[PDB]
């Protein structure tokens, strides 16, 4: 990953490859934005690490989303199926441990 | 500061994504335009005027964009309304979804030029594919003709008369046909005109045999019936003019102002006398036609029309048989138009209208329609004016092609069994937009109101065996239809455009990474 | 020749490097050098007239109004309102000598003036300018070594 | 003025704001050559387009006024060096 | 001091702005390089889009306001002029070697000779290219043609289509061909009418054999098809005689007014008559035809066309056999039209082209002409293919006159990069730094080639470098000249057999030009700038 | 784009993206560079900067240039940091680090437009950075004799290394002799507000001198001063921190009588307060007395009638450095002042320096601190002076720390550049480029120090170039002569740790520059 020089509102100066620092530094303004930021900042609260993949994952999530209700499912529906898949990847997950 | 300061230059993949943003934009905006059940839309001009339409083209055009990849789409619509006449809305939403589909792939690694070169192999498959699942057609049989209109007009304001406008349409393509010197044209565009009276009742318009123009006579003593009448069409006026050289007179005798007045007397006698000689009924001038000349052709019984337009004037020589001379004195007996079965100034409403409605084998026709209003009248002329192209379309070309989404549905299914074999970095793009074919069942199953996917499905899986290319979603019920028992066909030219234009659209705009703006004209 | 440098990108990107860059003046090389050795030249020759016994004297008015003929030469330059850093070099140049000494504030300005002069011509042939420093100073430590040994002592 | 740009493509109709350039604005301006030439405002007072164009054209303003090709055919205009047929 | 009314802005100031102005325009078109490139979009402030891949039409268009970057500009229209190709290629070859220049002044080499060295490296190159990276087109035959046509239209909206267009290209070429004196097959390139329409696929584009008029018969009576065409050409007006300026009636009888109305018209009534008597089928006039004439063809069964352009006029002249006649008028000074001033066609037919018509005039006799109707998705789409397929025409022109041809894909540029190079260490002290910046300057073509491809730039052009000094060390290995970048897989391949080629001319030319205008930029160093 | 009727971030938010954008930082780097090249080497050049008070800084420091700029550019701010970390690390290189900075950005610069990944040319970097960092520590020449004749000769070269770039270099000899004879008092920790610097207007450079003691400048006598003895040849020094005047015992005291006999006694008594802390420092035997806090004129002429110095308001650090000086020590209360909190010196005078009184404590035997005494015909003339001093106490100190030298004039890093070279010239080829243009990179210095001093840059590099490869590796570049030499026979030396540290700042910030990829600027607040 590159690191970026991102400048606040007070002319201050950060160069980081970190996600949620990047978050905090821009001043976001789309709520939706805004709800993905939260809850990056609440993965670095609780673990400290993964955030970029909290953006990765939650974007892909609503990409593919938007193509399913292109596709003519609905927005209930979809929600149903992540849950369940939700829960499925979190039962698979301890079987992975190295 | 090497460029202007007002120049604005982006590049990379923020142009692609904004223009297949706005491709996909101009698309949502007509979507739910298309299908028998589609919806019709208000369009207020600048000008004042209301446009009330649902046709594509027309939606279109009476919107101004800044982006130029919406021009780039406005100039498709214009381009498939101007070629074919029908498939407006089709075309458009074809080339969103095969941007969207090509911007799946340009989003990862892969360069534009390889989704084109899989755009234009999936386009040489469509095309074979179309011409293969075509049938024929023979335009003998009007009940054919009549149906392929009417599967044609249903999607529009007039499908609730049906087989008045079939007929209409039908009777006037096959008047305006015409051969001259191995030469066959039916160009509906100058001939076959359609004019429209607010008032009345749709079921009261009809086509004519031969033409109707808003004049009247120049004199009341005249007659405004005349059985069989002669015509006799001119450029020139019937009036003294003056003469393209400097020609000052002198006069110095008394009698010479009285006779130089006399002689402009004599010359438009011998003007009338040189028209009279051929004996006609009715003169018709594009021209002014002075009192005097409308006194001495009355004198032997003539009906005179002046202030003619030249395109009336075509349509009245094609309709009666007759040639426009330009010399009175040149007027050969062949220019007189005999065949004109009667000519009739009648009364319609509060203004007098000029009929020559009983012509013996008319070239040209004036289509009379009468409605409640005018943008009602407006949005039925443009329906029948799609109805005309269809049926010039499959004259010109008898193939047929089953409708309802079957066509994309079944070209979709052999381009996709046909990239089994690819094997290539290229084949996803092939088979992605192969598959992008299915927005058009899938915009018909929208509009209809019925579940997309589940139908969607069943096309897909009716499709999959072997003798269904003609089975297609029903428009207005929602279920799965062979429609070589529903009926809906249209032809194959249209078809073959709407996917080549939709095809390039695709490709050109995939064409570019940047765009330059804000510079002057220079020129 | 001022206002910086007018390039704004090599692509077309905005280019800020330096806060109002726009509104930044700049000299460069010789030209520096030659503005200054005039500035101190017009400082000098301004201020030679008031040397000797037939000096004349300077009228200074500062900006209450008041009134101050004098022929001190470091008060001539401190009264005045120069705006030139090489007149405010020169100014405290005369302060310097009228603080170490209280004598020839005037003599040090012409000196320093018609050192500049000469550099001046020197710089037109292309010597370096740390080689006409480095001359001068070497021709100073003679100067002295020769004050030296002329001087003359009292009771 | 916009439909009368389609009928008249010498003109060059354009439009310009007040305050760009009190009373001004409350309570045409036509250019030939770079002089001024016709001095008309507030002529709602004096609608639709024909009346405008009667309104101009009644008084030798208007210039007096074509076939619809494909697109167009121009491509350049510079030595050709012709057809050349032989020798 | 100076006293100058203006800005004043001297040495390493100016260079460098110089510089960066250079290489902001090579930056505008360096995107568009190489089958890898995308068109741009350029929009004015009217609103016009103009969709295009052309060098030199998008720096004609871009408004441009520094002197050092309208040189390049004017350099890239140079190029289109005189050549036709190339046109990105010379102001991108142009603006690294005053970069690389800029360096070497930079280091206190003095400007005048790296001048000297960037002439003799110029002047070594292209002779080296004259004796070593030249293939003679003879026994190539008819493929050396369609492959430059196809290597002409890659990168451009008709590439993919390339096996078809260059087809077209070349037999619309060869269908023009004539000889002068001196035994020299000169190709009339641009007398090819091209005509756009917007409506089917790029395939269903026609190749007219014969002549395309954008033009419709002046009345709707006469016929839309004649078999056997007599077509008269003629270059004035038939409308009603008017007398001329020093020329007025005055009449003093009133007896003979009449009569002087009557021949007023009569004269342009003979005048037809005498041009439909000599047997005319199709009358083509620069100037207009009124009613009264339009009538009398009408009447004739003929053909009359109005307001057609001289240069459509002369070329359908000179291809039918018929002769232009500004006058009626013999050396016996009479009134009079032989019957051998006309000219004969197969066929003249007025087709329908997606709600449009034109005239098409179809196999005529004593030459063969052709035309080239676009069609298109719309009228952007129809003005790129119009420029790439006058790109075309061009390339095939330089190559059927000058029968020389180079590999193309930077085969040249690295041979060239390698020779002079090596050639560098042999000539002068300085100018030899000059030799060999110009050498490491030729070589930003492949780097180009491969960067808009997304490909390992260095690697690939290293290993293009490496062949090619194999090539030219190893007498046995000089077939590796050819190699060149092949740029849908991203690997070395010889150009030659895979059969990209390009003229030599184009290559000879951009180089001179941009070595003349490095020069011309790189004598500057001081500007001053007058306030208006 | 489009305009998406909700906006993603603030409206006026700048964003740059990709190789432009890199590139653009890399040419920002050349314009820091070329800010300050003309400042290096002995024939360098001072820069003039004027603030917007119309104030003017003349300094030929690439740290202090650079601060004075105000640099706004996110990626050229990099430069400036990198400097002012040098300048504190070593004290000098501030103008080498950015050079070397941007050079390597410009090498790097054409294989960045080409689509090279940056994470490949920042291996490069550390790999080339590592090795020659390595060699500057194997190749430095150092001697393990104790000598203290040698090392008092290796401090001075280096300091007149470090001394000939400014415009005390004519008398270069005589300030190195100086500020190593300054260095050398300081007893462990070599703190620099143990060296006083005093700036006094008016003099010739030649007439500055280190006091073996402490100077400060007089403090605002009060009256009877004058009547004082300004010389004493053996006096004992009371430094104090005691307010010594008449005034209220304390801020919140308050006196509450109703007698006048009780009047008079508190009076009576106030005064006796004074006079007794006045007795108590005069019967220590002290015979200068020196205060923190204020000395009233009523002390004052009490120490005038006792013939005793006196001298109130002394600032701390002033108080700090005589303590040290004398052996004394700073004393708040009078109660005990013993023969072992009263500092001692040989002679105490006070003289004039140039229109300014300045009191001297000379002839301190044991002390631990120096003070500068700087004459100069202006203001920015001593703060240039000043500066030029620091560098070298910076490096003397440095070299006090480790005395491992290297030949300067651009001979140790025309060794380095060789040594990358031949060691680039053996690896497979990807990073072989890269490391080549670090090496050529490193060829920055002797081309600026002769194009500063006006030579042909291109002869010089080609004789070194020639010079090192056929064997030697102390030739650098000779000024005077117009030619090379063998730099470590010319006395041009360098502490190791200056390159080292130089070497190691610009590889960082060059790494810092390449590997940011896009930069984002949101919108200002409060702009007002
Ligand atoms: N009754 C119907 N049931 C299902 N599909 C229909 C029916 N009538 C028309 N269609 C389909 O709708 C499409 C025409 O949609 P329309 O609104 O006319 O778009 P356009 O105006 O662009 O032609 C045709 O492809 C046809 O196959
Ligand atoms: N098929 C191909 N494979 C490799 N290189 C090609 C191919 N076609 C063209 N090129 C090269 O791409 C380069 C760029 O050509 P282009 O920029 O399109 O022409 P112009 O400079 O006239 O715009 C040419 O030098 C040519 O040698
Ligand atoms: N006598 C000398 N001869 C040649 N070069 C010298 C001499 N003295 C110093 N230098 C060079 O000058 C450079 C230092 O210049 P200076 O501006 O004083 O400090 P900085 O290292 O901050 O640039 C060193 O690289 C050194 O090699
Ligand atoms: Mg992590
Ligand atoms: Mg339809
Ligand atoms: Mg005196
Ligand atoms: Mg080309
Ligand atoms: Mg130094």
């Amino acid at each position: 990953g590159m690191n970026k020089m991102v400048i606040n509102h007070l002319e201050k100066l950060f160069v980081t490859n970190d996600a949620a620092t990047i978050l905090r530094e821009l001043e976001v303004q789309h709520p939706a934005a805004k709800m993905i930021v939260m809850a990056s900042h609440m993965q670095e609260q609780e673990v400290g690490d993964g955030t970029n993949f909290v953006l990765v994952f939650a974007g892909a999530l609503l990409e593919l989303a938007e193509e399913l209700l292109r596709i003519g499912l609905s927005v209930s529906e979809v929600i149903e199926g992540y849950e369940i898949a939700c829960r499925k990847a979190h039962e698979i997950l301890p079987n992975l441990v190295c | 500061l090497v460029l202007s300061q007002n120049t604005k230059r982006e590049s990379g993949r923020k142009v692609q994504s904004g223009n297949i943003n706005a491709a996909k934009t101009i698309a949502d905006i007509i979507r739910t335009c298309l299908g028998p059940k589609s919806m019709m839309k208000m369009l207020l001009d600048p000008m004042g005027g209301i446009v009330m339409t649902n046709d594509g083209n027309a939606i279109l055009r009476e919107i101004q964009v800044q982006h130029p990849a919406a021009k780039s789409m406005i100039e498709i619509s214009r381009t498939q309304d101007e070629e074919v006449g029908d498939g407006t809305t089709s075309v458009i939403i074809l080339a969103g979804e095969m941007l969207s589909v090509a911007e799946h792939f340009l989003e990862q690694q892969m360069h534009p030029t390889v989704v084109i070169s899989a755009y234009r192999k999936a386009l040489d498959d469509m095309i074979s594919t179309l011409k293969k699942i075509s049938i024929p057609v023979d335009i003998s049989d009007s009940d054919m003709m009549l149906n392929i209109i009417n599967s044609s007009i249903t999607t529009k304001a007039i499908s609730r008369w049906s087989s008045l406008a079939c007929n209409i349409a039908l009777d006037a393509v096959k008047m305006v046909q015409f051969e001259e010197n191995g030469r066959k044209e039916i160009d509906i565009k100058k001939y076959a005109r359609v004019e429209k009276i607010p008032g009345g009742i749709i079921e009261d318009s009809c086509v004519l045999r031969g033409v109707m123009i808003n004049k009247d006579v120049t004199h009341p003593r005249m007659r405004r019936y005349i059985k069989n009448p002669r015509i006799v069409l001119l450029d020139s006026s019937l009036e003294y003019k003056k003469g393209e050289s400097q020609t000052d007179i002198e006069i110095t005798r008394e009698e010479d102002f009285t006779r130089i007045l006399q002689m402009e007397e004599e010359y438009i006698q011998q003007l009338c006398e040189d028209i009279i000689q051929l004996k006609p009924d009715v003169v018709i001038t594009e021209k002014g036609i002075s009192d005097l000349a409308q006194h001495y052709l009355m004198r032997a019984n003539i009906t005179a029309i002046r202030r003619v337009r030249k395109t009336d004037n075509n349509r009245i020589a094609r309709a009666c048989g007759a040639r426009i001379v330009s010399r009175p004195e040149e007027l050969r007996e062949d220019d007189v138009g005999t065949g004109a079965g009667l000519l009739e100034i009648k009364k319609i409403g509060d203004e007098y209208f000029t009929f020559i409605t009983d012509c013996k084998d008319p070239k040209a026709c004036t289509i009379l329609l009468r409605g409640a209003s005018k943008e009602i009248l407006s949005e039925v002329e443009r329906n029948l004016q799609d109805a005309m192209q269809v049926c010039r379309n499959v004259l010109l070309d008898p193939q047929l092609v089953p409708g309802g989404g079957a066509s994309e549905m079944a070209v979709a299914h052999a381009l996709t069994e046909k990239s089994k074999a690819m094997t290539g970095v290229e084949q996803w793009p092939y088979r992605a937009v192969a598959q992008a074919l299915e927005v058009i069942p899938r915009t018909l199953i929208q509009n209809c109101g019925a579940s997309t996917i589940r139908l969607l499905t069943s096309l897909r899986a009716k499709h999959t065996q072997e003798n269904c290319e003609t089975w297609g979603v029903n428009g207005e019920t929602g279920t799965l239809v062979d429609m070589k028992e529903l009926g809906i066909w249209e032809p194959l030219a249209v078809k073959l455009q709407t996917y080549k234009t939709a095809v390039e659209t695709a490709v050109l705009l995939l064409r570019i990474d940047d765009i330059v703006s804000g510079h002057k004209k220079k020129g | 020749a001022s206002m910086g440098t007018l390039a704004f990108d090599e692509y077309g990107r905005p280019f800020l490097i330096i806060k109002d860059q726009d509104r930044k003046s700049r000299l460069m090389g010789l030209e520096a050098l030659k503005s200054h050795i005039m500035a101190a030249k017009a400082v000098a020759n301004t201020m030679r007239t008031s040397l000797g016994p037939n000096g004349l004297d300077k009228m200074m008015v500062d900006k209450d109004g008041d009134v101050t003929v004098t022929n001190d030469g470091a008060t001539i330059l401190s009264m005045m309102d120069v705006d030139h850093q090489i007149a405010k070099l020169m100014v405290e140049l005369s302060k310097s000598q009228d603080d170490e000494i209280g004598d020839g504030t005037t003599g040090v300005v012409v000196l320093a003036g018609a050192l500049l002069e000469e550099a001046e011509q020197l710089l037109d042939r292309g010597i370096h300018p740390i080689r006409i420093a480095d001359g001068y100073e070497q021709a100073a430590r003679v100067a002295i070594e020769h004050l030296d040994k002329i001087s003359d002592s009292v009771l | 003025m916009i439909c009368l740009a389609a009928e008249y493509p010498a003109v060059k109709f354009c439009k310009v704001k007040s305050s760009v350039i009190s009373q001004f604005t409350r309570n045409l301006l036509i250019y030939k050559g770079g002089e001024l030439i016709g001095n008309f405002v507030r002529v709602t007072d004096q609608f639709f387009a024909v009346d405008l164009e009667a309104f101009l054209q009644e008084f030798g303003l208007l210039p007096e006024k074509l076939v619809l090709t494909s697109v167009r055919n121009s491509a350049t205009c510079h030595s050709e060096d012709s057809d050349l047929e032989i020798d | 001091p100076l006293s100058v009314f203006g800005d004043r802005s001297t040495g390493e100031t100016i260079r460098s702005q110089n510089v960066m102005a250079a290489a902001s325009i090579a930056n505008i078109v360096k995107s568009s390089l190489g089958p890898v490139g995308l068109d741009k979009m350029l929009v004015d402030d009217i609103g016009d889009v103009t969709i295009t891949n052309d060098g030199a039409t998008i720096l004609k268009l871009l408004e441009v306001e520094h002197p050092a970057a309208k040189v390049l500009c004017e350099l890239a229209d140079l190029q289109d002029k005189e050549v036709g190709d190339g046109t990105t290629s010379v102001v991108i070859i142009a603006a690294e070697l005053l970069k690389n220049a800029d360096e070497l002044v930079k280091q206190k080499i003095h400007p005048t000779s790296v001048i000297s060295g960037y002439r003799l490296a110029c002047k070594e190159a292209v002779r080296y290219i004259n004796e070593n990276l030249i293939v003679n087109t003879d026994e190539l035959g008819r493929d050396c043609l369609i492959n430059a046509a196809k290597t002409s239209m890659s990168s451009k909206i008709i590439g993919i289509n390339g096996d078809f267009f260059a087809n077209m290209v070349v037999d619309a070429v060869l269908a023009i061909k004539y000889t002068d004196i001196r035994g020299q097959p000169r190709y009339p390139v641009n007398s090819v009418n091209i005509l756009k329409a917007h409506g089917r696929s790029q395939m269903e584009s026609m190749l007219i054999s014969g002549y395309a008029l954008n033009c419709v018969v002046g009345s709707q009576g006469m016929p839309k098809r004649i078999v056997n065409a007599k077509i008269a050409c003629l270059d004035f007006s038939l409308q009603k005689t008017k007398m001329k300026l020093g020329v007025q009636v005055v009449i003093t009888d009133p007896e003979k007014l009449d009569q002087i109305r009557q021949r007023e018209s009569d004269i342009t009534k003979e005048r037809i008559q005498k041009i439909l008597a000599t047997g005319a089928n199709v009358i083509l006039t620069t100037g207009g035809i009124d009613d009264m004439c339009l009538k009398y063809f009408v009447e004739a069964g003929a053909m009359a066309v109005r307001r057609v352009l001289k240069r459509d006029l002369k070329r359908i002249a000179k291809a039918s056999g018929a002769t232009i006649l500004s006058t009626l008028a013999n050396l016996e000074g009479e009134e009079t039209f032989e019957a051998a001033m006309l000219g004969q066609a197969e066929e003249v037919v007025q087709e329908r082209i997606c709600d449009d018509e034109l005239i098409l005039i179809k196999n005529t006799k004593a030459r063969t002409s052709a035309s080239i109707i676009l069609r298109g998705a719309n009228d952007f789409m129809c003005d790129e293919m119009e420029r790439s397929l006058h790109d075309a025409l061009c390339v095939v022109k330089r190559v059927l006159e000058s029968k020389s041809v180079v590999p193309g894909g930077g085969a040249v540029e690295a041979a060239l990069s390698i020779y002079l190079e090596n050639y560098a260490t042999s000539m002068g002290s300085r100018e030899q730094l000059a030799i060999a910046e110009f050498a490491r300057s030729l070589l930003v073509i492949p780097n180009t080639l491969a960067v808009n491809a997304a490909q390992d730039s260095t690697d690939l052009v290293a290993k293009l470098r490496a062949f090619h000094n194999e090539a030219q060390v190893n007498p046995e290995r000089k077939n590796l000249k050819w190699i060149g970048l092949d740029l849908s897989n991203g690997k070395p391949r010889d150009n030659k057999q895979a059969g990209v080629f390009e003229p030599t001319i184009v290559k000879v030319k951009s180089l001179k030009f941009a070595t003349e205008a490095a020069i011309t930029i790189l004598r500057i160093d001081d500007l001053i700038k007058l306030h208006p | 784009m489009m305009p998406t009727p909700v906006i993603l971030l603030k409206e006026g938010t700048d964003s740059s993206q990709g190789i432009p954008q890199l590139v653009s930082n890399i040419s920002a780097c050349q314009v820091i560079a070329e800010a300050v090249r003309t400042t290096l080497g002995p024939r360098g050049m001072d820069k003039l900067i004027v603030d917007g008070r119309g104030k003017a800084t003349i300094s030929n420091d690439g740290a202090t240039i650079l601060k004075l700029l105000d640099v706004v550019h996110p990626a050229a701010k990099t430069l400036v940091d990198i400097a002012k970390s040098q300048d504190a690390e070593v004290g000098d290189g501030t103008t080498s680090v950015t050079l070397l900075a941007a050079e390597f950005l410009k090498q790097v610069k054409p294989y960045v437009e080409e689509g090279l990944h940056p994470q490949i040319i920042i291996r490069a970097f550390r790999t080339a950075t590592q090795l020659a960092v390595n060699k500057i520590k194997e190749i430095a020449v150092t001697v393990k004799k104790a000598d203290k004749v040698e090392q008092r000769k290796l401090l001075e070269k280096c300091a007149m290394t470090a001394l000939s770039s400014k415009l005390i270099s004519q008398q270069k000899a005589f300030f190195a002799k100086m500020v190593v004879d300054a260095v050398m008092m300081l007893d462990d920790l070599l703190q620099l507000k143990m060296i006083g610097i005093k700036k006094v207007q008016g003099g010739a450079l030649e007439d500055s001198q280190l006091v073996a003691g402490v100077a400060f400048k007089k403090t605002f006598s009060y009256a009877g001063f004058e009547m004082q003895p300004k010389k004493y040849h053996n006096p004992k020094i009371a430094l104090l921190n005691v307010e010594l005047e008449l005034k209220a015992e304390k801020d919140n005291a308050e006196i509450r009588v109703h007698t006048v006999e009780d009047y008079q006694a508190i009076v009576d008594a106030e005064w006796n307060i004074l006079y007794d802390k006045l007795e108590k420092i005069h019967h220590s035997g002290a015979k200068v007395v020196l205060s923190k806090l204020p000395i009233g004129d009523v002390a004052t002429q009490y120490f005038a009638d006792r013939d005793m110095f006196c001298a109130g308001r002394v600032p701390e650090e002033d108080l700090k450095r005589t303590m040290m000086a004398c052996g004394g020590s700073i004393q708040t209360s009078v109660n005990a002042l013993s023969a072992d909190v009263l500092g001692r010196c040989q002679v105490f005078e006070e003289t004039q320096i140039g229109g300014e009184r300045y009191n001297f404590f000379t002839g301190c035997p044991k002390a631990k601190t120096c003070t500068f005494i700087l004459r100069g015909g202006a203001e920015q003339f001593m703060e240039e002076t000043e500066r030029s001093l620091h560098d070298a106490i910076m490096i003397v100190r440095r070299a006090i720390k480790n005395d491992s030298v290297v030949a300067g004039g651009g001979a140790i890093e025309m060794e380095l550049s060789k040594y990358l070279r031949d060691y680039s010239r053996t690896i497979p080829g990807k990073q072989q480029l890269l490391i080549g243009a670090y090496a050529k990179a490193l060829e920055i210095i002797p081309r600026q120090l002769c194009d500063n001093a006006g030579f042909d840059a291109t002869n010089i590099l080609n004789k070194l170039r020639a010079r090192h490869a056929q064997g030697g590796t102390w030739y650098g570049v000779d000024i005077n002569n117009e030619d090379i030499a063998d730099n470590f026979e010319a006395f041009v030396w360098e502490p190791a740790m200056v390159r080292i540290n130089a070497l190691t700042a610009a590889s960082e910030a060059a790494c810092l520059i390449v590997s940011v990829d896009e930069t984002i600027k949101n919108p200002r607040s409060t702009v007002d």
